[PDB]
């Protein structure tokens, strides 16, 4: 099989500057036609894989000028002039000279930009769910960067940790920032228990995390 | 106009069997190598068939014996037979053109397993603590108890993608849970609405909640 590799990750690249993705084929995808067969194509989350060149150096529909792409037979490179926010996702190369048809693993596009603390926001139970037997207090950690933070509860001034699910988005395609979602999920017998719950935050932009909390009995 | 459309996919029992269809406008599939590939979460596309112009058919041996590629000519139809299924089989499967141009459709879900599609438990995330809430609020609601994925949360018909975070799903004994959150200035709620509505097309069920002070 012709096996197309590419990196994981490129250089994080500033809003309105360049990035160059690299990729590379075991065979010349040069055809004896003089049509090199390498496509590329763009994966987000929540939509289809958008197609943005065949052919080595044709642009697909849809797709702006500044995107292009150039390289020999073996040795590709997909270039992004002047990227905006909404180019994060991951990007592949491919090659459809010959079957088996084979696929790059993807390299991830990050967008570099100023920090920013998480607005951090507290959910109690919702009486619906209560009414069920079930209680999941939810804290939101939304529009942080970079990307790395980490989220602590406190029921009644103590660190719980069981119980608690974490899930993170993919950089905004519009403020290039990164959300999180923690949910501390107990029975209600558990939840009506204690009074204070608690999320704290911590991320690079302060030394001192952002905490939120309420009272159950208010 | 050109597009591919796949349709077939569900829900379907380990060892079972299930067929899927793929339409086109523009594309006469008679004259290409048609293919089905597949997408599994952690990874890059995969393979799964090909029929050339002359009928002749490819497959990997990963579903070589158990999966078969057809075409009818005449009504433009590309078939995917798939017997003996397997949990690893479970992907979203693509129709696609991929010579020159390539091109492929929105694509179907087919879903192995012996676990029974469930429809979402929706609970609105509103601030509840003190009657205090900043110049912005964040508004949100928990999708929890789903199966299989996906769910759309859509808020206001699409209107307030005004800092709409969508949270990946996450698996727990069976059953998956989401959130999605959305950021007002405190001016618009609640003194205008802000709703939530959760599509889950996989149990045929809506849920919309007006969230409330
Ligand atoms: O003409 C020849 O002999 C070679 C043709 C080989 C061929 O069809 N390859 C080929 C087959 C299928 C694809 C599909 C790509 C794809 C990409 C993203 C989403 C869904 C599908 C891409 C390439």
């Amino acid at each position: 099989d012709i096996v197309m590799t590419q990196a994981a990750f490129s250089n994080p690249v500033t809003l309105g500057t360049s990035a160059s993705i690299s990729c590379r084929s075991t065979k010349s995808l040069l055809h004896s036609n003089g049509i090199t067969y390498l496509y590329w194509y763009l994966q987000k989350p929540g939509q289809s894989p958008q197609l943005l060149i065949y052919q080595m150096s044709n642009l697909a529909s849809g797709v702006p000028d500044r995107f292009s792409s150039s390289g020999s037979g073996t040795d590709f490179t997909l270039r992004i002039s002047r990227v905006e926010a909404e180019d994060v996702g991951v990007y592949y190369c491919a090659q459809n000279l010959e079957l088996p048809p084979t696929f790059g693993g993807g390299t991830k596009l990050e967008i570099k930009r100023a920090d920013a603390a998480p607005t951090v926001s507290i959910f109690p139970p919702s009486s619906e769910q209560l009414t069920s037997g079930g209680a999941s207090v939810v804290c939101f950690l939304n529009n942080f960067y970079p990307k790395d933070i980490n989220v602590k509860w406190k029921i009644d001034g103590s660190e719980r940790q069981n119980g608690v699910l974490n899930s993170w988005t993919d950089q905004d395609s519009k403020d290039s920032t990164y959300s999180m979602s923690s949910t501390l999920t107990l029975t209600k017998d558990e939840y009506e228990r204690h009074n204070s719950y608690t999320c704290e935050a911590t991320h690079k932009t302060s030394t001192s995390p952002i905490v939120k909390s309420f009272n159950r009995n208010e | 106009e050109v597009k591919l459309v796949e349709s077939g996919g569900g829900l379907v029992k380990p060892g079972g069997s299930l067929k899927l269809s793929c339409t086109a406008s523009g594309i006469t599939f008679s004259r290409y190598i048609m293919s089905w590939v597949r997408q599994i979460p952690e990874k890059r596309l995969e393979w799964v068939a090909s029929i050339s112009s002359g009928g002749i058919t490819y497959y990997p041996d990963s579903v070589k014996g158990r999966f078969t590629i057809s075409r009818d000519n005449v009504r433009n139809i590309l078939y995917l037979q798939m017997s003996s299924l397997r949990s690893e089989d479970t992907a979203l499967y693509y129709c696609a053109r991929g010579q020159g141009r390539p091109y492929w459709g929105q694509g179907t879900l087919v879903t192995v397993s012996s676990a029974k599609t469930t429809p979402p438990s929706v609970y609105p995330l509103a601030p509840g603590c003190g009657d205090t809430t900043g110049s912005s609020v964040t508004l949100g609601c928990l999708v929890k108890g789903y199966f299989p994925e996906s769910v759309t949360v859509t808020w206001n018909s699409g209107s307030l993608s005004s800092s709409v975070h969508t949270f990946p799903a996450l698996l727990q004994s069976g059953l998956y849970t989401m959130s999605s959150s959305v950021t007002v200035p405190s001016s618009t709620w609640p003194s205008e609405t802000v709703t939530c509505s959760v599509a889950h097309p996989a149990s045929s069920t809506t849920v919309d909640k007006k969230l409330e002070p």
